[PDB]
């Protein structure tokens, strides 16, 4: 206890140490790069079942091409979105055409070194595409370190998630299977039973843009999913 | 210029500041709202460390901030005036800029905001604070209610109740509010209310205080006497062996 | 110049206002209002610089319905007109002033009198039976020191100033399209829709 | 460089007392003896000129300070923040009364300031409170003769006769004994040279003792003639001379 | 202004605590009138009583408070009430509502509490005053930033003795000279002091002045008091 | 530790310790200076104390001329008295500029007064750890000696003493004032005056001085010097061929 | 002793350390290793990236400042960014107002100096970060090695990071071999590449775990990663 | 901005530690001018010789050399550069010697008065000839400074310091620019006797009336060579 | 009265075909009724295959090219060395232009 930007002993920022303290109690947030697609997928975690389900917003579309998912203290991405957004619409303005997502995730990052206070207790997933370099996921931390993967976990249940998400991957997911999957791995760090109401799933597409799917059409995969794994 | 950092992390991933300002929320009297089919109520208590007050000028726990949006809250009294102000500012400014009222949502989402904000500047402490915003959209007739906390963390519910012994009617209404059929007149609407509240208040007498939100600006206080009449029926009626 | 005319009757105020708006060479629009309700029994009525006028009435809005919902009370005539005059006195000295002027009309409830307030974009302030802003005062106010009286109906009233339009429509040089007129009373505040062809 | 002390040195600890205001009264306390006493036509503000060595020269070092030509000002406790205090005090009565009003500033106005500035470095970011007690006397056309105590709170309050310092209890004592509603200026004088005679330990003379009063108009002090409607300030430190020679007949 | 793990700000609840230990001021609220009675801490017989203030002040022509704490704490805090008070009364040309001039006081508190680093200001006001909104009103503001209304309301030291003695003889249809009565036999049984004499109080009150319809403002002289005092039975 | 050790806040008996500190600071160059007034100019001696050889020991002085009719002799540390000569200098400067007439000595005793008691006030500054004697010859007061410490105090005297054997010094001029009746040494040369400064600093210190050992600073009507090597060596024989 | 003494960079220890540099410092060993060398025509970056996860990239550890200039990093990476981004600036003021590339000795003063505020003003941390930086300007090539406590050394080669010692033995001993490959990029390199080997108890070195950046003669500062770098595993 | 209990600065104090663990320094006056050199420990082989300059020139005609940390060293003169500037820029001749000392005293005495700034851990050698004559001076962390005949800083300071009183006693003469390079060279190998578990680099510079007009140079090729090896005679 | 403006002449000429674009400029630079140079050059390569020309008053379109190519350089350096489009440059050419809206570059500049 003396200081905001002090250093260990062995190096590290105590404090942005202790931020990632924070992100390991929050929900349990999931993402699947593959080459017809981007797919996020998260756990809601209503702390009552008089809290309407869909008021939760923790995946939130950034621009069409580039959407994110959060996870830890889900206040603090506020300010992270809106700068997001504002970097996106604001290149576009400058420059007549989609910003990169690394360019947008290197921005986020930036914000996040300006401690302001104290660093965010909120980590995301950034997923989108760009023509330059395709479909692509990003995991960003309050150190303002950011790290690109094929697959990657955040929250609660992520070192049981992400050592699935170690077998499960393989450069040929197909978009489809990608969400089964998200679902599949879900479904078993969740401290609840999977249903359309506690879990949302969405994608992004070269084509389609970024789209949060209702819970009609995640109903029907998690159907497919209880499915596919009878006969198996 | 002091900007000596107050809101950190602990190393467990907590911010004290936060959490303590969550311990004076629940030490703030209760407070409850519901809504219906077409409406939505809001439901408070009063304390009784002195009862020689006068009740026409002090500050009504229920605060309208718009003509369709109302806030109570639970809590540091003097926090939520701040609160309250920044939001009443903001509603005329919405106006003014889109030329509309806001939506509950975006009220709820701003005021959260300057909650959050608060738990992450130097030299200031988060608002011993959380609230309950409830009304119509503009136009609209589905009705809204919103919670706000000191961390900034908000949300819709179907019904819920904040501050003292708020885990005790939380339970109530958790057995008691069918998501297939909410109270359908403003009536019964009240009654699911005014149950909630007793099982903390002792008498309903000059503690619990209610009010009534319809679509289009249409928000209504009760007067003693009508909350009398519905401390009585669930009382004498809902005893039998 | 655009007509802003006021008559304070006995028991209402009523607000003349013309029409239209004008850039240049062409009549742009017929049918504009130039008014904004302050409070349910106070009026604000308008002229001047082109931008400048709405800005400032959205603005002296935006704070009188801030001051209501804060003290769920509605401020007085007298209040209002003091808010704007204060407004307007800060504005001449500024880097850039508000060229505006305005009729207040309310209605006091605790007083149970109609109020006129004639105030110009310098900030001078003065209580009316009848005013106007702009060229339409100079016939106007002549016109009303003959034909008004104290006592008068708002029925009364209403032809008081359809004399008045006519006047102005026989010996001003611009067709500023008819007015838009609007009642100020205990009742709150309505417009006599239908004052054209009447 | 930069200020970076910006909160209050003062706070409140559990019992609810401000400790570096208790601290500074205790600082008071220590300081050596000074009186005041409100006569009928005058007040009377006296002092021990406590000197360090006898090759300091005592004339030198100001305790008893004009203010205003019809304010004076005493003090017990550390004169470094007196002489500070005085400074400010007299700028004050200039920037916020007599620019304005072209007069100046009655006694309880300008003790409301200076109880002003002291309050201030008892809530300021990064300072200590003021370690003194004054002791102001004064007139004006409207309120007459007036004497008040300023407290490192900045609380103030205005007595009859009073002193602050070392021997203060003794003093409070035997002025409450000799005061009477009825005192000619001269009879202040007197009562304030015996009480003083208490608290002093070595030599007793004009050159160990600062005094002055508040009594009439002296308009030989004015350095001009002429405009015959104003006679002067009544403000007027005493000379050694004048000192001793009430002393002789003590 | 800073959390304790129970929920309570340090500095204030120390302040309130400073606070405890003040002369006793008292506020009631009639039919027709409100008094302000308030006691000197500790005094001295050579302490001018005649041209002393410390426990009551006058804010405007409508309203006066009475202090219990740090008195120049409070003289900050009056001058800047004393202000915005005619800063409403420019801009409207009306008299401030007195609820209006609470909170706005409040809100200055409640400023210290949550941010700047610097110390609350140790003071409880009773605020006297009357509007045409409301008629006559009694608040009460502490060093939280918190206000609130009262019937009968008493502040600094004693309080739980002398709000036992309040409920038990106040009655709404009281009358202003019962209530000047009030006043002082509860600071009688709540002083410290053998008895209470004349130069250990302060008293104003804020009538309706006997016949015109206009509001009347009246600190009780030092000769005022000692008379008062002789009616109720106290000499 | 608690914080009423480290800045100048009080302590429970009323005290500021790092004032307290500051006063020690003062005699860490365990060098002694005195001051005495003349009929007409005013005299400093410092003791001067050049250890290392390595030394340049015409750049080791504790005399500084402030202005044309002002001198200053620090005690304590030179950092922190060369702080207070450059801004004397300043204050000095400006304050002719501003008010057209040259500073007085008093004067700019209070203004460095009152800069010291505001560290004494303020927590971010610490004192200076010295001791400032101003002296000159006044055009409305004459000769002048005029003290201030890191208290914020100064005062005025007929003649003073400053450093370890201070009160040895201080007593010794006491004595001779004593017996002489009079505030000033009755003598019309300046000379004379360095001469007895001298003589009397050797009587209470119980040390003789080369020509090595000593600085002096002669202030007069419109001029403040500092005597050189052979200046003084010129005062030492004549005080030999006496005392 | 060490008590009280690391609470702030504006505080010395008795000893005369000032603690939070030393830990600043300590980042470092705790970072993954790069290497530099140079001849006479060119100067090499080698830096073996780091993975979080086998899903994961390799994070990037070596950005360009201008077109004769650039570095590599180990220790903080967002302190690396503000750095290497505050020498691009310099390096354009340089070009813009006196038509003038920035010598490779002036980057190092300039980024000693802004290191060392860190290290003195309250309120704010040193850099964790260490930096090797390559350049060819005037006076030929260059190598600098960046300490966050504002020590800046140049050299004819160096390693920074984990087990960085391995390296800097290897390049000590190979000296007067490297130094002598002048107008022939791919010795250097490779020289380079088996200089970073002396420094993994890890593994093979692999397509995407193998960054190289090269500036000489009549080459400008370009970064190789993947399918570029095959040809020197 | 704390005393401690004896008076002194607890905070200077430590920083002064930090100085007496530098590199060793060393500065001579001459008759004409003012000679410069410093240790340059060889770490490693891989340091490139004559290329980790520790000498810095202020001005045209001022010389800076100094142990401790050596970023704090640079903020320094850094600031000196500036201080340069401002006073040519004022009163258009080149800034005298014991003007810069003040100028470079004041700030670092300033780093001693504020409890948000730690001191400097440098002493620093500085010097040069201005239109009077050839200057010497050191400072120390607190801000103190003298002038000086010869001075010396670092691990070895005891030593050198010997050395220096030893020639200031051998000739009174006063000594040439010339001969103090060598004499330098000398004391620096002398001085790295308190240091020896590393190798050295030798640096030396100078600022002669007659030898560089009164313009700070450093000393290269042939001269620092027959500096070399003078030292190295006298060490067999 | 100074005047910040002056007017150096020249003209520059740009043609696009199917796949190919040309810009062209004459060499002379001229003041009033004098001639400073007969070749200063007018359209730069700016790197990514962009040529500009800014003609009009030369100190502004100096000043607009030097601006541009460091926001090609800066592009680069911010976007992973993306290839700046036409479309792009042109989009950020209007950003740099109206940035002097009421102190404008004198200048017709052509891409």
């Amino acid at each position: 206890d003396r200081g905001v930007s002090t250093f260990s002993p062995e190096g590290r920022l105590f404090q942005v140490e202790y931020s990632l303290e924070a992100i390991k109690l929050g929900s349990t947030a999931i993402g699947i790069a593959t080459k017809e697609g981007v797919v996020l997928g998260v756990e809601k975690r209503a702390t009552s079942p008089l809290l309407e389900s869909d008021s939760i917003e923790k995946i939130v579309e950034i621009d069409r091409h580039i959407g994110c998912a959060m996870s830890g203290l889900t206040a603090d991405a506020r300010s992270m979105i809106e700068h997001a957004r504002t970097a996106a619409v604001t290149h576009n303005l400058y420059y007549d055409e989609d910003i990169n997502v690394e360019s947008l995730t290197q921005s986020v990052c930036d914000l996040a070194l300006r401690f302001m206070s104290r660093p965010f207790g909120v980590a995301l997933l950034i997923a989108g595409h760009d023509a330059d370099d395709g479909y692509q996921l990003f995991h960003a931390e309050p150190s303002g370190t950011f790290y690109r993967y094929n697959a990657k976990a955040i929250g609660s249940g992520s070192e049981g998630a992400q050592a699935e998400l170690l077998n499960e991957w393989h450069s040929s997911l197909t978009l489809k299977e990608a969400e089964l999957l998200v679902l599949k791995i879900l479904k078993q760090v969740m401290e609840e039973k999977l249903d359309e109401n506690n879990a949302q799933l969405s994608c992004i597409t070269k084509q389609d843009g970024f789209k949060i799917y209702d819970n009609e059409k995640t109903a029907e995969l998690i159907k497919e999913l209880k499915e596919k794994e009878a006969a198996e | 210029g002091y900007d000596r950092a107050l809101s950190i992390f602990s190393p467990d991933g907590h911010i004290f500041q936060v959490e303590y300002a969550l311990e004076a929320v629940k030490r703030g009297t209760c407070a409850v709202g519901v809504k219906g089919k077409n409406c939505v109520v809001l439901g408070c208590e009063r304390r009784s460390t002195l009862k020689l007050q006068d009740t026409r000028i002090t500050p009504s726990k229920v605060s309208k901030i718009d003509s369709h949006v109302v806030l109570s809250f639970s809590g540091l009294n003097a926090d939520s005036r701040i609160l309250i102000e920044k939001a009443r500012v903001e509603a005329q400014s919405h106006r003014l800029t889109l030329e509309d009222p806001v939506t509950v949502e975006y009220l709820t989402r701003y005021v959260a905001g300057v909650q959050q904000r608060y738990t992450q500047s130097g030299g200031v402490r988060p608002f011993g604070v959380s609230t309950l915003i409830a009304g119509f959209d503009p136009r609209d007739d589905e009705p809204k209610l919103y919670q706000t906390e000191p961390s900034g963390i908000y949300s819709s519910w179907s019904a819920q109740t904040i501050g003292r012994n708020s885990k005790t009617v939380r339970e109530f209404l958790e057995k008691n509010y069918d998501r297939k059929e909410p109270p359908a007149t403003v009536e019964e609407c009240v009654k699911l209310t005014v149950r909630s509240l007793l099982e903390v208040v002792q008498t309903g007498a000059k503690n619990i205080e209610i009010t009534v939100v319809k679509p289009d600006s249409d928000i209504v206080a009760l007067s003693s006497e009508e909350i009398n009449q519905y401390v009585t029926q669930i009382e004498q009626e809902k005893q039998e062996q | 110049m655009d007509i802003i005319l006021g008559i304070r009757v006995q028991d209402s105020v009523i607000l003349a206002s013309s029409k239209a708006v004008t850039r240049g060479i062409s009549v742009l629009k017929d049918s504009d209002d130039k008014t904004r309700q302050l409070s349910p029994h106070t009026l604000m009525s308008f002229a001047g610089e082109a931008g400048d006028t709405v800005q400032f009435a959205e603005y002296i809005q935006a704070n009188i319905q801030l001051y209501s919902i804060r003290e769920d009370y509605e401020l007085s005539p007298q209040a209002v007109s003091s808010f704007v005059r204060q407004e307007l006195a800060k504005s001449i000295r500024s880097r850039r002033p508000y060229q505006v002027n305005v009729l207040i009309g309310g209605y006091d409830k605790k007083k149970n009198k109609p109020e006129l307030y004639q105030i110009d974009y310098l900030g001078t302030k003065v209580e009316l039976p009848y005013g106007a802003h702009g060229y339409s005062g100079f016939y106007t106010f002549s016109l009303l020191d003959h034909h008004y009286r104290p006592d008068m109906t708002t029925e009364e009233g209403l032809d008081l100033l359809k004399l008045c339009v006519q006047e102005l429509e026989k010996r001003m040089p611009m067709d500023f399209k008819g007015v838009i007129v609007k009642i100020v009373d205990k009742d709150g505040i309505r417009q006599v829709d239908d004052f054209q062809a009447q | 460089m930069t200020d970076r002390y910006s909160f209050s040195l003062t706070t409140f600890s559990p019992s609810g007392k401000l400790g570096q205001i208790d601290y500074a009264l205790t600082a008071v306390k220590q300081g050596v003896t000074s009186l005041g006493i409100k006569a009928t036509n005058g007040v009377v503000i006296a002092t021990e000129k406590k000197s360090s060595s006898p090759l300091a020269m005592s004339e030198t070092l100001s305790k008893v300070s004009l203010l205003t030509p019809d304010i004076g000002a005493v003090y017990s406790g550390m004169g470094p923040d007196y002489r500070v205090l005085v400074d400010k005090s007299r700028k004050v009565a200039h920037t916020s009364y007599k620019r304005i009003y072209g007069e100046y500033p009655p006694t309880k106005l300008l003790v409301s300031e200076v109880a002003k500035i002291m309050q201030e470095a008892t809530q300021s970011g990064g300072v200590r409170p003021f370690g003194v007690s004054l002791l102001i006397a004064g007139h004006d056309e409207f309120n007459g003769f007036s004497l008040y105590q300023v407290d490192p709170s900045g609380s103030y309050f205005p007595w009859k006769a009073t002193a602050i310092g070392k021997g203060s209890v003794a003093a409070k004592t035997f002025l409450e004994k000799r005061w009477n509603d009825e005192l000619e200026l001269e009879d202040a004088i007197h009562i304030a040279l015996l009480t003083l005679k208490e608290s002093v330990e070595g030599e007793f003379n004009g050159d160990t003792i600062e005094l002055a009063i508040i009594g009439d108009e002296n308009p030989d002090l004015l350095g001009y003639t002429g405009i015959p409607t104003d006679k002067g300030p009544r403000f007027r430190k005493l000379t050694s001379q004048e000192i001793n020679d009430r002393l002789e007949a003590l | 202004t800073i959390f304790s793990p129970e929920g309570r700000l340090y500095q204030v609840e120390y302040a309130l605590e400073s606070i405890s230990h003040a002369g006793t001021a008292i506020g009631i609220m009639a039919s027709d009138g409100i008094v302000l009675a308030a006691e000197r801490k500790v005094t001295s017989t050579l302490l001018e009583q005649d041209t002393s203030t410390e426990k009551l002040y006058k804010l405007n022509d409508k309203i006066a408070v009475a202090v219990a704490g740090l008195t120049a704490d409070a003289e900050i805090l009056i001058n800047t009430a004393r202000i915005h008070a005619q800063n409403y009364l420019k801009t409207y040309n009306e008299d401030i509502p007195v609820e209006i001039l609470v909170r706005r006081l409040s809100d200055i508190k409640q400023g210290y509490t949550q941010h700047g680093g610097l110390r609350p200001f140790g003071v409880s006001f009773i605020y006297a005053g009357y509007d045409d909104r409301y008629g006559y009103q009694l608040y009460t503001s502490n060093p939280s930033g918190n206000y609130t209304g009262w019937k009968a309301i008493s502040v600094g030291a004693n309080t739980s003795a002398a709000q036992t003695l309040l409920q038990m003889d106040y009655k709404d249809d009281m009358k202003v000279d019962d209530a000047i009565e009030l006043a002082l036999k509860t600071l009688s049984k709540t002083t410290d002091s053998s008895a209470l004499t004349y130069d250990r109080l302060e008293f104003a009150t804020i009538r309706k002045g006997a016949n015109d319809g206009e509001v009347y403002q009246k600190i009780f002289k030092p000769q005022e008091i000692k008379d008062i005092l002789v009616k109720t039975g106290i000499t | 530790a608690g914080y009423d050790r480290h800045i100048t806040i009080f302590s429970p008996e009323g005290r500021l310790y790092q004032v307290e500190y500051a006063f020690k600071a003062t005699n860490q160059t365990n060098i002694n200076s005195l001051a005495v007034r003349g009929k007409d100019c005013t005299v400093v001696i410092s003791q001067k104390k050049v250890p290392d050889k390595l030394l340049d020991p015409t750049t080791v002085s504790y005399i500084f001329c402030i202005s044309r009719t002002i001198g200053m002799v620090v005690n304590g540390p030179i950092p922190d008295a060369r702080n207070a000569a450059l801004r004397a200098k300043a204050e000095a400067a400006e304050f002719r500029y501003k008010y057209g007439y040259d500073m007085p000595c008093d004067v700019l005793a209070k203004r460095m007064a009152n800069l010291s008691q505001i560290y004494t006030q303020r927590a971010y500054m610490r004192p200076l750890g010295v001791i400032l004697t101003f002296v000159s010859v006044d055009e409305e007061l004459g000769p002048s000696i005029y003290k201030t410490d890191p208290a914020g105090y100064y005062v005025g005297y007929k003649a003073t003493a400053t450093g370890p054997k201070q009160q040895e010094i201080t007593t010794n001029l006491e004595n001779h004032f004593k017996k002489s009746k009079i505030d000033h040494i009755n003598e019309e040369s300046w000379e004379k005056v360095v001469e007895f400064a001298i003589t009397h600093m050797i009587d209470a210190l119980g040390t003789e001085f080369s020509k090595n050992d000593l600085e002096v600073g002669v202030a007069t009507k419109d001029k403040f010097f500092t005597l050189s090597a052979e200046n003084i060596e010129e005062r030492l024989v004549a005080i030999a061929e006496q005392d | 002793f060490r008590n009280n003494y690391d609470g702030d960079t504006v505080t010395f220890s008795p000893t005369g350390r000032l603690f939070q540099v030393e830990y600043a410092l300590e980042a470092i060993k705790q970072g993954s290793v790069t290497v530099g060398l140079r001849s006479n025509t060119h100067a090499v970056l080698v830096a073996l990236k780091r993975n979080a996860d086998e899903l994961s990239s390799y994070q990037k550890k070596i950005i360009k400042c201008d077109e004769h200039m650039g570095l590599s990093l180990a220790g903080l990476a967002p302190d690396a960014r503000v750095l290497s981004n505050y020498l691009r600036q310099q390096c354009n003021y340089s070009s813009l107002v006196f038509n003038r590339k920035l010598a490779v000795e002036r980057a190092g003063h300039l980024l000693c100096d802004k290191a060392q505020k860190n290290t003195q003003s309250y309120g704010g941390r040193p850099y964790g970060v260490g930096l090797l930086i390559i350049g060819y300007d005037k006076s030929g090539a260059h190598l600098l090695e960046f300490q966050p406590s504002g020590n800046v050394t140049e050299l004819y080669g160096t390693a920074i990071g984990a087990r960085s010692q391995g390296a800097k033995t290897y390049l000590e001993r190979t000296l007067d071999t490297f130094i002598k490959i002048d107008g022939n990029p791919d010795e250097l390199i490779k020289a380079g590449v088996e200089a970073i080997s002396q420094s993994l108890r890890d593994e093979s070195l692999t397509v995407d775990n193998l960054s190289i950046a090269i500036v000489g003669k009549d080459t400008p500062f370009t970064i190789y990663d993947g399918e570029a770098v095959a040809k020197y595993i | 901005s704390v005393f401690s209990p004896d008076g002194r600065n607890f905070q200077v104090e430590y920083a002064v530690k930090a100085v007496e663990n530098g590199t060793t320094s060393i500065g001579i006056k001459c008759n004409d001018g003012v000679v410069f050199a410093v240790e340059k420990l060889i770490t490693s082989k891989l340091l490139v010789p004559q290329k980790n300059v520790k000498i810095q020139v202020v001005d045209r005609h001022i010389g800076c050399v100094y142990s401790g940390l050596i970023p704090d060293g640079r903020h320094l003169v850094n600031r000196g550069r500036e201080e340069a500037a401002s006073f040519k820029k004022l009163y258009k001749t080149p800034i005298p010697i014991p003007a810069f000392a003040d100028r470079l005293g004041q700030y670092v005495q300033a780093h001693t008065l504020y409890n948000s700034v730690r001191p400097f851990g440098v002493s620093t050698i500085f010097g040069g000839v201005d239109k009077n004559g050839a200057h010497l001076y050191m400072l120390e962390p607190s801000g103190s400074y003298w002038g000086y005949k010869g001075a010396a800083t670092g691990k070895g300071r005891q030593s050198a310091k010997a050395e220096l009183e030893k020639l200031v006693d051998h000739h009174p003469e006063g000594l040439s620019a010339r001969e103090a390079v060598k004499q330098a060279a000398k004391i620096i190998y002398l001085a790295h006797e308190d240091n020896k578990e590393k190798d050295f680099e030798l640096e030396i510079s100078w600022c002669s009336l007659s030898e560089t007009n009164g313009l700070h140079k450093f000393v290269k090729g042939d001269l620092l060579q027959e500096a070399i090896d003078f030292a190295q005679k006298e060490i067999n | 009265q100074f005047n910040p403006y002056g007017d150096n002449g020249g003209t520059i000429l740009g043609i696009a075909g199917e796949d190919f674009a040309v810009l062209a400029g004459d060499t002379r630079n001229i003041t009033d009724y004098s001639i400073n140079s007969r070749y200063e050059p007018k359209v730069f390569d700016c790197g990514d295959n962009i040529v500009m020309s800014a003609n009009g008053f030369a100190a502004d379109g100096d000043a607009l090219v030097k601006r541009f190519k460091n926001s090609v350089k800066w592009y680069h350096f911010d976007h992973n060395d993306k290839k700046l489009s036409i479309n792009s440059a042109a989009r950020n050419i209007q950003h740099l232009l109206y940035g002097k809206r009421f102190f404008p570059y004198y200048v017709h500049t052509i891409i």
